[PDB]
């Protein structure tokens, strides 16, 4: 039962993770029917909030505007 | 279920609780005989093993009514459409059978032609299930009914944003807020005729749950009638 | 005629010759009076308990 941030919420079937806006977009042509099942078919999920796409690369789901951070390791 | 109210006992009984091995209850299903349940399809992709709970009201709690009934065998429909839901559906036969009792008894399957004449054909039906009680909300801990309106073809047609084969039906409401919802599909959709409930569809998909303009769809159970009697021959 | 009331049928109704004929679901038995269903059981499908 992962513990949600600010402006996620939580799926406790998971199905609409796979749905989330993401940041760097290019939606499917189809979004993943699974998202539609009424079926409490997988395990619960943080997913973003109506409205907040999820940046890529800071786990977050933020507002559009914000979708921009570099990444490097060492 | 998004707001109706719980199942009085007595009152859902021929509503069956598909559980996971870790006894949470992922899906519906129609007590349909002794040792038949009625669920859909898709329910059963991930393919791991499952269990059915009869009898049951409040999930925090065991509590003597409950039962649960190893699957013996599942025929899931042989055209179903992941990509669609289309032929959401299958029976699942137990190995032991079921015994009824208060809270658990069968609902009768309608003779097609009536069903398409005077059931389907009332002004609305009844689903019910222990799914989450808002499109972002909790699974219920309790069973819950909820009665929807049967809602005109193309009206559904034109409302969803994905295909509505005529193996599926709508119900509900365009912008009160109930509806069925995760944790719900494979429930019952009976539909009353004095005082007897005629299954009349399966809790299939749908956008969302009770969002506005957009209704919820079930499998018109009224199309797998001949399938369902031939799925419970099955030697 | 079974758009009147079902042709007062309890469950199934229908026409044969120009005659409604009532009929049940598996479970029940048509009372005599052709109309009804009697339950052949306990548990007949599609009535509440509580009863
Ligand atoms: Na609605």
């Amino acid at each position: 039962y992962p513990e949600c941030g600010e402006n996620e919420w939580l799926d406790d079937c998971g199905t609409q993770k796979p749905c989330e806006a993401k940041c760097n977009e290019e939606p499917p042509e189809e979004e993943d029917p699974i998202c539609r099942s009424r079926g409490c078919l997988l395990p619960p999920a943080c997913v973003c909030k109506d409205g907040f796409y999820r940046d890529t690369v800071i786990g977050d789901c933020v507002r559009e505007e914000e979708c921009d951070q570099h990444e490097i390791i060492h | 279920i998004v707001g109706g109210q719980e199942c009085k006992d007595g009152e859902c009984p021929w509503q069956a609780l598909l559980i996971n091995e870790e006894n949470e209850g992922f899906c519906g299903g129609t007590i349909l005989s002794e040792f038949y349940i009625l669920t859909a399809a898709h329910c059963l992709y991930q393919a791991k093993r499952f269990k059915v709970r009869v009898g049951d009201r409040n999930t925090e709690q065991e509590e003597g009514g409950e039962a649960v009934h190893e699957v013996e065998v599942v025929i899931k429909h042989n055209r179903f459409t992941k990509e669609t839901y289309d032929f959401d559906i299958a029976v699942l036969r137990l190995k032991t059978p079921i015994t009824f009792r208060m809270n658990v008894a069968p609902a009768c399957l309608p003779e097609r032609d009536w069903a398409e004449s005077t059931l389907m054909t009332q002004k609305t039906g009844i689903v019910s299930g222990f799914g989450r009680t808002h499109e972002k909300g909790r699974q219920s801990t309790r069973l819950k009914m909820l009665e929807v309106p049967y809602v005109d073809r193309n009206s559904c047609k034109l409302s969803s944003s994905f295909i509505i084969t005529q193996n599926m039906f709508c119900a509900g409401y365009d912008t009160k807020q109930e509806d069925a919802c995760q944790g719900d599909s494979g429930g019952p959709h009976v539909t009353r005729f004095k005082d007897t409930y005629f299954v009349t569809g399966i809790v299939s998909w749908g956008e969302g749950c009770a969002r506005k303009g957009k209704y919820g769809i079930y499998t018109k159970v009224t199309a797998f009638l001949k399938w369902i009697d031939r799925s419970m021959k099955t030697r | 005629l079974c758009s009147l009331d079902n042709g007062d049928c309890d469950q199934f109704c229908h026409e044969e010759q120009n005659s409604v004929v009532c009929s049940c679901a598996r479970g029940y038995t048509l009372a005599d009076n052709g109309k009804a269903c009697i339950p052949t059981g306990p548990y007949p499908c599609g009535k509440q308990t509580l009863e």
